[PDB]
């Protein structure tokens, strides 16, 4: 610790770097998923003109309420750690145990899974009750039917097509939510967008313990054993090696994790941009909220 | 007042609801614009973006010059006092593990301030399409120019930044009707040509989705699409023709 | 380290299980052939709660990644550990916060679901953060909300547009007035040209982030000589000519509010 004094303020600002990250992960995910000052709640009698989101509302039996679908997701990614506090990854696991023992830890996020999953039931709620007026004021009821008559005028087609086809749409609408859920259950990399980041993280932490098991011209890797082995006075030139060789090995991963932290910010204020657009009101933009007329 | 009943066109309410209001909506605006005003000058924390920008460039150039005074494993941080001290066959060691140390700290920041640029560069592209979207223009999406159903924006110019005045147009007063998809009134179906029905107990009327103005259901109102028994929720009424009356009177 | 005993097999004579970091993780006890697994001792962050100083000095202290029963076991300072005060939460163990089984919204974020605050005989409190009101809207299947008036509303919105321009010297900044040194970093080949470049760049990039946010009018329009808006009052954000600077009264606000009391401009 004193040989790394003199190198200066490194360790404060490589500090400073991981901790704005950290804050800024739980400003995107309030800033994506906070967009309701109001919880919404869905009525108890589900009388949504044969439309049916039963797969997408959350489940009371649950303990977490989460939906089908959002179980359906959190089954298919493998985290690598939630902020457990140490008392199919195959390597994060006891990549927790040794890697915490590695002066390096992970935090919990501020928001828990419940309250995402709380505050993704009010914004749908709100929506499947309300239309969009919730996102632009009070959220003013409406029958569901109406709703979507509002949307089809918006889309350019009359509201008399909903009115006479109703029985058609709705059907149409449960089948799609259902294929959605058996093409979740079934598939295998469709949140590799997901798996991707927790695989990037897990790389870069996993770099980074490795390179402290190399000498970088050292007698040794190991700063206990060059300490028991020499005396200060000669030990200095081989504490200095590990020092710079860590040192850079922090700098390295700091700096490609601020990249790669300023990547999920861009993709996260692009997901707030889509919540706002997408699910609190109809969009225009083309081939922005899906394929086809939104 | 006639480019706010523009605005008000373009949110979805009819400029009869302006040309009615607009002494309201001129209090409510200037109402407003003194709130906003007052809270500029009391909040003491609203640019608090431009302020951690600020904070955040001189924090890196403090680093950067206090990082002169670290030995960086050398004898010592001043280069005239090694220099002074040992000869140069000896002293470049000195200087060269100072020249490291000097260097990778000038990495760093530049480092730091590429991303930081990319970062500021970025707002300033966000800030160049709400100009665009929001001042030159009446935006229709969600939350991009405020929160409500957005009108008009003004900018104004600070310290490394901008700042956008977005007036939006929220609904405030509701109230309860009940209301049916379609009319029944000869075996037809009668569906709203821009509005909704509402019933207020006995009577149904045809009206704006953004504003109560409830209004006599005519043929003007509405157009005729199949018959009664497909609509689902359909109720029976009756719809006015003007012209049957007038030819009544003929 | 701690040494506990180990559920490991090992070899008939084997000696010892490393790790990923090249760290020891068990060992053989040289004397009695006997295996034990090796845990460093406990260790982590600390990060102390507090309101302002002027609100109140009553502090909180969160051990990250820890739960308190270590904290006996090191029982620097120790004022704050006697007792009735710890509170277990995900990011650590709490200690100093009561905890409240009723929810607020969110003060000072902890993490995992916890934020704590000061409230009232004036002490710190630890709660379960409420995400907002509950709300249970009146739908129906016949039954609609129609707004039968509104309001103007205006908002705010800050966004950075352009940050400070600098430019440096490598060589100067390194070792100026040196030319022994001078002659020794131009070894490195051209390290102090790729980040000059690099600061130029970025000074650049300011100004076309500048152009881009305003400079989207060729021409310089202004607004007549009488203010008959149909009643609507512009003077808050008009310029306003008598100051020297033709700038509006809100920003003259925002340019006052805009305070540079560190080293931004103190160093002038
Ligand atoms: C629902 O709206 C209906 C229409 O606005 C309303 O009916 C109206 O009731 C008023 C009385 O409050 C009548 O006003 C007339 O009353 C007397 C007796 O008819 C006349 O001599 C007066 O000159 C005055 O014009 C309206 O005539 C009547 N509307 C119609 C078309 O006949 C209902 O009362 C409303 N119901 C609820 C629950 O709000
Ligand atoms: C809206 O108007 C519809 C047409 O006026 C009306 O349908 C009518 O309903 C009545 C009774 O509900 C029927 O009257 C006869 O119905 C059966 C024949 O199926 C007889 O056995 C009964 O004794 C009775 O006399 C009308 O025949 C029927 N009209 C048509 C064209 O089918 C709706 O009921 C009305 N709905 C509402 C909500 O007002
Ligand atoms: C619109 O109506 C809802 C509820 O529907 C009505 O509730 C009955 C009391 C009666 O008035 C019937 O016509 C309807 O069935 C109102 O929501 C209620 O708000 C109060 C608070 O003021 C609350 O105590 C109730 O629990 C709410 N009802 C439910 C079902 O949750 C709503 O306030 C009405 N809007 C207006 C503008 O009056
Ligand atoms: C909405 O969809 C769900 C899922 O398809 C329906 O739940 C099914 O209900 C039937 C009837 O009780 C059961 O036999 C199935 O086993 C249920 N499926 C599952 C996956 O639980 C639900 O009934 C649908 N909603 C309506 C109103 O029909
Ligand atoms: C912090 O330490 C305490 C005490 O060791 C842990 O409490 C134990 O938890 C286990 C889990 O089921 C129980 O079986 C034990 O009876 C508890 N008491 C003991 C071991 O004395 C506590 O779990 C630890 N914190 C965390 C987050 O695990
Ligand atoms: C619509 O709302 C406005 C304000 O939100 C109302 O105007 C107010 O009316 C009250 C008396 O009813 C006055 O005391 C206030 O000074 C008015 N405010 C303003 C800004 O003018 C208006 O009356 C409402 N109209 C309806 C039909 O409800
Ligand atoms: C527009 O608002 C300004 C306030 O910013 C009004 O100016 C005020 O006018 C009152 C009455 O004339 C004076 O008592 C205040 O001292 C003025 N304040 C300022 C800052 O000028 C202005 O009158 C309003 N415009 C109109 C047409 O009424
Ligand atoms: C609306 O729902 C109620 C449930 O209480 C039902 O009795 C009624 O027939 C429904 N009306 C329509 C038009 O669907
Ligand atoms: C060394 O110690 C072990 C156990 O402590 C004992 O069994 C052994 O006899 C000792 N060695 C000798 C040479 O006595
Ligand atoms: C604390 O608040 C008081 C008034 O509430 C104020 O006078 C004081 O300046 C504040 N403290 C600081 C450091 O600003
Ligand atoms: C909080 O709730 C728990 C159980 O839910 C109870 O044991 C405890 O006494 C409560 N404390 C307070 C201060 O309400």
């Amino acid at each position: 610790s004193n040989l790394l004094l003199q190198y200066g303020s490194f360790c404060t600002q490589l500090n400073r770097a991981l901790t704005g990250i950290a804050v800024e992960q739980d400003k995107n995910t309030q800033e994506v998923f906070a967009q309701v000052k109001q919880i919404y709640k869905t009525p108890p009698i589900k009388d949504f003109g044969g439309f049916n989101f039963s797969q997408i509302l959350p489940d009371p039996s649950k303990p977490s309420k989460r939906s089908f679908i959002e179980d359906l997701l959190f089954n298919k990614v493998t985290l690598a750690d939630a902020g457990f506090i140490k008392q199919g990854d195959i390597a994060a696991r006891d990549l927790i145990c040794a890697q915490k023992f590695n002066g390096l830890t992970v935090l919990p996020p501020l928001l828990t899974d419940e309250m995402i999953a709380q505050y993704t039931s009010a914004l749908l709620a709100g929506t499947i009750t309300s239309g969009w007026t919730f996102g632009a004021g009070a959220a003013l009821q409406i029958p569901f039917a109406m709703q979507m008559a509002y949307r089809f005028n918006g889309i350019g087609v009359t509201q008399n097509v909903l009115y006479e086809n109703q029985k058609l749409i709705a059907n149409q609408f449960n089948s799609a939510i259902g294929k959605i859920q058996d093409s979740l259950s079934s598939t295998a990399s469709a949140l590799g967008k997901l798996q991707d980041v927790v695989n990037q993280n897990a790389q870069a932490l996993n770099t980074l313990v490795k390179q402290l098991s190399s000498n970088f011209g050292a007698i040794s890797s190991v700063l206990n054993d060059i300490l028991s082995r020499l005396d200060p006075p000669e030990a200095e030139v081989q504490i200095d090696r590990l020092i710079t060789g860590r040192l850079q090995s922090l700098q390295t991963y700091v700096t490609q994790q601020l990249i790669r932290a300023a990547e999920i910010r861009a993709s996260a204020n692009l997901a707030a941009t889509k919540m706002s657009e997408c699910v609190l009101g109809q969009s225009k933009r083309v081939d922005f909220c899906g394929k086809g007329y939104h | 007042a006639m480019q706010m009943a523009y605005r008000f066109n373009g949110i979805g309410v009819t400029q009869n609801v302006l040309y009615e209001n607009q002494k309201l909506i001129a209090n409510q605006f200037n109402s407003a614009i003194g709130k906003i005003q007052d809270s500029l000058s009391s909040t003491a924390s609203a640019l608090g973006k431009l302020q951690d920008v600020v904070n955040q460039n001189a924090q890196a150039l403090n680093t950067l010059v206090k990082q002169l005074s670290s030995n960086f494993g050398a004898i010592s941080s001043v280069l005239n006092d090694i220099l002074s001290r040992l000869d140069p066959p000896e002293a470049e060691v000195q200087i060269d593990r100072l020249i490291t140390g000097r260097l990778q700290s000038l990495q760093t920041y530049v480092t730091q301030q590429l991303i930081r640029a990319a970062e500021i560069r970025a707002s300033a592209n966000l800030a160049a399409t709400k100009m665009s979207e929001c001042v030159l223009g009446q935006s229709k999406r969600v939350d991009f120019c405020g929160k409500g159903y957005h009108l008009m924006s003004f900018p104004q110019s600070a310290p490394h930044g901008v700042v956008f005045l977005h007036v939006t147009y929220v609904p405030a007063q509701e109230k309860n009707f009940t209301t049916a998809p379609a009319i029944c009134h000869d075996g037809k179906a009668h569906f709203p040509r821009e509005g909704v029905f509402v019933s207020n107990g006995t009577h149904w009327f045809v009206t704006q989705r953004n504003f109560y103005e409830p209004q006599i259901i005519t043929t003007d109102n509405t157009f005729v699409s199949g018959n009664c028994d497909v609509v689902i929720g359909i109720v029976n009424n009756t719809v006015y023709d003007p012209l049957q009356p007038e030819l009544d009177s003929f | 380290g701690v040494l506990t005993e180990s559920n490991k097999k090992f070899l008939p004579f084997q000696q010892f299980g490393r790790d990923i970091a090249d760290t020891t993780d068990a060992v053989r006890d040289p004397q009695t052939l006997e295996i034990l697994d090796i845990t460093p001792c406990s260790f982590g962050g600390v990060s102390v709660i507090t309101p302002g100083t002027n609100t109140s000095n009553q502090v909180a202290v969160l051990y990250q990644g820890v739960n308190c029963t270590e904290v006996p076991v090191a029982i620097t300072w120790r004022v704050y550990s006697t007792g009735s005060n710890v509170f277990q939460t995900r990011a650590g163990c709490l200690i100093g916060a009561e905890h409240v089984n009723n929810s607020y919204e969110c003060d000072i974020p902890i993490g995992a679901g916890i934020c704590a605050s000061y409230q009232t005989s004036q002490s710190i409190i630890a709660y379960t953060m409420s995400l907002g009101a509950e709300n249970s809207v009146a739908y129906s299947n016949n039954s609609i909300a129609i707004p039968t008036n509104f309001t103007i509303s205006v908002t705010t919105e800050i966004l950075p547009v352009s940050m400070t321009k600098t430019s440096v010297d490598c060589t100067m900044y390194i070792c100026g007035d040196s030319t022994e040194c001078s002659n020794l970093l131009l070894q490195y080949g051209s390290f102090c040209t790729q980040l000059n470049r690099a600061l130029t760049g970025i000074a650049v990039e300011q100004d076309k982030n500048t152009q881009e946010v305003f400079a989207q009018v060729k021409q310089i329009y202004k607004t007549p000589p009488i203010k008959d808006f149909g009643g609507f009052n512009f003077s808050q954000i008009l310029p306003d000519p008598s100051k020297p600077s033709k700038r509006s009264f809100i920003e003259d606000l925002l340019f006052n509010k805009v305070t540079l009391a560190d080293a931004g401009f103190i160093k002038q």
